[PDB]
RNA sequence: GCACCGCGCGCAGGGGGGCCGGCGCGGCAUCUGGGAAGACUCCUAAGGCGCAAGGGAAUACCCCGUGCGCCGGGGGUUG
């Protein structure tokens, strides 16, 4: 409540880094007598590897490792709630192929691969979910693809022009996030922030703020404030 | 064109048969081990003309068949290009005798 | 560059296509009387914006971009209303948009013509465009495969009855189509009608005079009586 | 449905149709279901593209059988009309099959394109 | 002249320019898929000189990854006459028929296929060969034939699925014996179409080791096919 | 600890290390009706006659390993005893199917592989007429 | 590290190696790390590092 | 083994290392070069191309003006 006390330090070994951190929190389950059981929260992490590691917070170590045949993972996110007992991690990686992992009853195994982009040089650098079945991935060929999880299809492909500030003609969408009212915020490499309306997946505003590239975003819970760090 | 097509089909079946027979005549394999001691045990266990004539013969036969199939393929392509040059309209394809490539962007209406 | 641009029939806005392709083309909208940038509409394609047109009441604009996509993007909410695809056009090249009495929410322009690079010109009805939602695969009122080479210039009548479309790369590629019947006029142009290599066409304001200008640099005039 | 190696990415469809148009200019192409069948049976076809908007799908569903028997890649693009006026026909083609030769930039493009088709698989 | 090969139940036919592989025919006087067959008899029939006793079906390497591996230099196939093998990927009943010939009348083959036309071929081959039973069911769902399949000795696997290691893992946990055998074929083209195939095969064999096999050896089929591996491994020993 | 083992012919029970009882069945198309009945988890006369004891539930234990069958025979109220799913009952079910050669003279000193074969061909042709020709 | 593989010429004898990551964490891939670092600094050059030093 | 008044020398290979330098493979925001390349662009010219014949020749290569076609330039009033 404003104390900010660092509880626990779990260090990893030499030559190990950490890129993403995603908690998964189950819904509030009810007991037989009306008592409430809050969700059991688990911690997943990627380490610039082809592996997702689930950490045991009680044991103060890693619990499981999971590895599918793909590229090294760069970004990932949990499917949010609509179903209840069936929520899945979606991970975008370097070679492009959206791998999809399952987590049920405390298990972490590589379920399948949704798609892969046609170009091999397409690298997936961000991911955020619009709804229960629609994933928004930010791709280093100046691209923001909107895929659909159920059939694994490609709803649309929003795009951005070149950067006209310097050379290096590809822009890079370093982060995306989703507002509550369906719209998608996207921090890119021009130091812009692009608001895309999500009923049609198009751009509706470009805002130039930073001088160098945007690196991360955050949304208000109701969807009124946008924080952009670059 | 029809005659060259038939001869190419025959030559393709013969080339398939001959490559099969030649392969049948004549870091690839890897053996895994749990430890260096077991690998050294395996190395200890390891330390403890007519086929050439028939292989050179089949190789020469395969090379002749390949050359024949390539010649028939180039002939079939040349005849398709002659059809394209002599078609009833401006049809793309094939080089002229001057070197410029015939290329028309009209749609065959 | 500032080459391709179009002024709204309301005369308040003017649109410029940016030269920034990268798989997706944008165009800036400028208030005319002050010549100031007011908005920017961006569509996704493969080389950018082929062509576009203001709507008849001048509130939105329709952008036909290559790889066959078409976006209707309005001025009021200043975001994309809808997106559809021309039926199998391997790449758009030019578009035009005219007529009266259409969908009042899409600007009230009844007919939209899209000419691809294959020579095929599709003519769609913009009441049939509506399923605000847009049908992703609308069916053309009529597909024209008369011209053989890439469609260069398209213009409607200001009265919304005639549609002239012409290809330049062949000597005399020009046809004239009555609307809403969508039938090609067969008695003109004849084999000896001195068009040339039709580079630009223009109908007069009362739709009485058709003006055609060829690549040699001569302009010719035809009265259009019925 | 039965169109499981489907090509849905619009950049992928654009690359495939650009390659088909180029090969059609080089006359390295076979247009139509029956000529596709003959080219695949004679084994010359480097890659084969089908159309998913055929109204009876069974009139083209036979091609993947011989394609699996002969180990040649096949891919479904959406629109038969798009495939048609990409070939340059003004008729709706439903199955096109583009072959290889000794040496061409189109041969290198075909190798890259079948690499992308294998990615799709 | 026919000689027995080092593996039990498989034979070579040697001639002046050739060396074919063959198996003893369980159904005498009949072939299946347009295959050559040799007729021979044991010595002791000089005054007659008729080839009447043994019939050998010829085993073409260009249609079977198993034949490819055996020629490539597999040191054992883990199966002998008498064994029990589970076949995943009964691609139109060819190698399944030959392993039925290998295991003989006392050995049993249980084939698994999900394709319906190869299923037609498999049932119409199983009409004749009775040591083999067919299952037209997706191999990722082993509890749809757990009732049908008893405990087996060797799992052979050639299926074109990305999760081939998981299919083999679930079938090994529900049917494979302790210290069992697994001959798996890897298709790098179906697993990962961009990576180097050595890397793909390394990832697959690591997945099997995590799946609690013990990889004995790996040999690739590249005088015969392209980017195909054959891994021989033991289960829990 | 009641277990429920499903082979092509019948069932066995090993509550009291060693087997206790069994239920055999041979040579009918009612076997493939039983096969569909367990491919869903529905009612079965053989299953009900196996689970029919007369006193009470002395312990509410029936170990099965497919949860669909488990949560169907829960809903079957004829005896109101309850199963457990396979909480890695791999050693149990795998070891008894491997070591079922000791089970053979206990119930059926023979080989029912021919009935197994007939059931397999019946099921497979049922699916290939589900995809008819 | 892991022992290198001995080749007798036709086959390759090698020891399988999994003793690196027991339960701590997997090792980070240096090539992917440098790749992301390059996409961060595409064409920029660093400012001079410190104060007065050779 | 050479020297028993010695270092060092020829030779078999067991293991790890400087990961010093080359080779192979992979990626690489860019940059350079080549091809392909938009159909407003080039498309070589007001003419060119193709096929089958005929003649001549440095005799592998080529050139030239008969019969069929395919385009193009100019000119060209609802045929």
């Amino acid at each position: 409540n404003g104390g900010w006390y660092q509880e626990v330090i779990i260090p990893g070994g030499k030559d190990r880094s950490v890129d993403g951190l995603v908690w998964v929190t189950d819904p509030d389950e009810e007991m037989a007598d009306g008592k409430i059981i809050h969700g059991k929260s688990r911690l997943f992490s990627i380490g610039y590897t082809t592996t997702i590691t689930e950490w045991d917070l009680e044991k103060a170590r890693a619990k499981k490792h999971a590895s599918g045949q793909h590229g090294e993972i760069w970004c990932f996110g949990v499917q949010p709630l609509p179903a209840a007992q069936n929520r899945k991690l979606v991970a975008g990686t370097v070679d492009g192929n959206l791998v999809l992992y399952s987590i049920e009853d405390g298990d972490l195994k590589f379920q399948k691969t949704l798609t892969r982009t046609p170009s091999k040089k397409t690298k997936f650098v961000s991911i955020a979910f619009q709804s229960h079945n629609i994933v928004i991935v930010g791709c280093s060929n100046s691209t923001i693809c909107a895929y659909d999880v159920r059939t694994g299809t490609m709803l649309r492909q929003m795009t951005l022009g070149t950067d006209l500030t310097g050379g290096s003609k590809n822009i890079i969408v370093w982060a995306v996030k989703c507002l509550p009212n369906g719209d998608i915020v996207s921090g890119d490499s021009t130091g812009q922030v692009c608001i895309w309306d999500g009923k049609t997946y198009t751009q509706a505003q470009r805002i130039q703020s930073h001088t160098q590239d945007v690196l991360c975003l955050s949304v208000s819970a109701d969807g009124s404030k946008i924080i952009s760090g670059g | 064109l029809g005659y060259v097509r038939t001869m190419r089909n025959i030559a393709a079946k013969e080339l398939k048969e001959l490559e099969e027979r030649y392969v049948l005549a004549g870091p690839k394999k890897i053996v895994f081990f749990e430890g260096v001691e077991e690998r050294q045990q395996a190395l200890e266990k390891q330390k403890a003309r007519r086929k050439q004539l028939v292989l050179e013969k089949l190789a020469r036969k395969v090379k002749a068949a390949r050359k024949k199939l390539k010649a028939l393929a180039d002939a079939e392509y040349e005849l398709e290009l002659q059809q394209a040059k002599m078609a009833k309209t401006a049809t793309s394809g094939g080089f002229t005798k001057s070197g410029r490539r015939i290329k028309v962007r009209e749609r065959k209406r | 560059t500032m080459e391709r641009f179009r002024v709204s029939p309301c005369g308040r806005y003017m649109a410029l296509v940016a030269s920034d392709k990268k798989g997706g083309g944008m165009l800036n909208i400028i208030n005319v009387g002050t010549m100031q940038w007011i908005a920017q509409a961006r569509i996704d394609g493969r080389h950018g914006v082929a062509d576009f047109a203001w709507w008849s009441d001048g509130n939105g604009l329709t952008i036909a971009g290559r790889d066959g996509q078409v976006t209707e993007w309005s001025m009021i909410t200043r975001r994309t209303v809808g997106i559809w695809r021309d039926e199998g056009s391997i790449g758009g090249t030019v578009m035009a948009l005219g007529g009266r009495n259409g969908p009042a929410e899409l600007g009230g322009d009844r007919w939209v013509a899209i000419g691809s690079n294959s020579g095929i010109l599709n003519v769609y009805d913009r009441n049939d465009l509506i399923e605000i939602r847009i049908k992703k695969y609308p069916t053309p009122t009529r597909v024209f495969e008369q011209l053989t080479t890439s469609i260069s210039v398209v213009a409607f009548s200001p009265d919304g009855q005639l549609l002239a479309f012409g290809s330049q790369h062949k000597k005399d590629a020009l046809r004239l189509v009555h609307l809403p019947s969508c039938t090609v006029y067969r008695n003109w142009p004849t084999e000896q009608t001195p068009l040339g290599r039709v580079t630009a066409i223009a109908f007069s304001s009362k739709s009485d005079v058709l003006a055609v200008g060829n690549d040699v640099g001569r302009v010719r005039l035809w009265e259009i009586r019925g | 449905s039965a169109a499981w190696p489907k090509a849905e990415d619009p950049a992928l469809v654009q690359e495939l149709l650009d390659c088909v148009q180029q090969a059609s200019h080089y006359r390295q192409l076979k247009k139509g279901a029956n000529e596709t069948t003959k080219s695949v049976n004679r084994g010359t076809s480097e890659l084969v593209i089908l159309a998913a908007d055929t109204q009876p799908l069974s009139i083209v569903l036979h091609i993947p059988l011989i394609c699996e028997e002969k180990n040649v890649p096949y891919v479904y693009v959406p629109s038969k009309v798009a495939l048609g006026r990409a070939c340059g026909v003004s008729r709706a083609v439903i199955a096109v099959s583009l072959t290889s030769n000794e040496a061409s930039d189109l041969n290198s493009k075909i190798r890259a394109l079948r690499d992308k088709v294998e990615r799709l698989a | 002249i026919v000689e027995p090969h080092r593996h039990k139940g498989v034979f070579v036919a040697r001639g002046g320019k050739e060396d074919l592989l063959c198996t003893a025919n369980l159904v005498p006087g009949e072939s299946v898929y347009g295959e050559k067959r040799i007729s021979v008899e044991t010595p002791g029939s000089g005054p007659d000189a008729v080839a009447t006793k043994t019939e050998y079906r010829i085993w073409n390497p260009f249609r079977s990854k198993l034949a490819a591996g055996i020629l490539g230099g597999l040191e054992t196939i883990y199966m002998k006459p008498g064994s029990k093998v589970l076949y995943l990927g009964a691609a139109s009943g060819t190698s399944v028929s030959h392993v039925a010939d290998i295991v003989g009348p006392t050995g049993a083959v249980y084939a698994v296929e999900f394709s319906h036309r190869s299923g037609r071929d498999l049932i119409n081959m199983a009409t004749r060969r009775t040591n083999v039973i067919p299952i037209v069911e997706d191999a990722r769902k082993p509890m749809a034939y757990r009732m049908l399949v008893p405990m087996v000795d060797v799992i052979f696997a050639d299926v074109a699925q990305p999760d081939q290691a998981r299919i083999v893992g679930i079938n090994a946990r529900l049917f494979l014996k302790q210290g069992g055998g697994l001959l798996i074929s890897i298709k790098a083209s179906c697993i990962d179409s961009t990576a180097p195939p050595e890397q793909v095969f390394a990832s697959e064999v690591q997945k099997l080791r995590e799946d609690k096999f013990f990889p004995k050896e790996q040999l690739t089929l590249e005088p015969y096919e392209r980017d195909h591996a054959m891994v021989s491994c033991v289960y829990l020993q | 600890l009641f277990i429920l083992t499903e082979t092509s012919a019948g069932y066995a029970l090993f509550k009291a290390i060693k087997y206790k009882e069994f239920a055999k069945f041979d040579s009918a198309a009612i076997a493939v009706e039983e096969a569909s009945g367990i491919l869903e988890g529905k009612v079965t006369p053989k299953l009900a006659s196996l689970l029919n004891e007369l006193k009470d539930e002395k312990k509410v234990t029936l170990a099965v390993h497919d949860t669909k069958l488990s949560n169907s025979i829960t809903k079957l109220p004829g005896i109101n005893i309850k199963p457990i799913s396979g909480s890695m009952t791999d050693d149990l079910f795998r070891a008894i199917r491997q070591h079922l050669y000791n089970l053979i003279p206990g119930m059926e000193p023979s080989n029912f592989d021919e009935m197994n074969l007939g059931l397999a061909h019946s099921l497979s042709r049922h699916k290939l007429k589900f995809s008819p020709e | 590290k892991n022992p290198k593989d001995k080749r007798v010429g036709s086959t390759a004898y090698r020891v399988v190696s999994n003793g690196g990551d027991p339960r701590l964490a997997p090792k980070a891939k240096k090539q992917s790390l440098n790749l992301k670092q390059a996409l961060l600094r595409r064409d920029r050059v660093a400012k001079p590092r410190g104060g007065f030093f050779v």
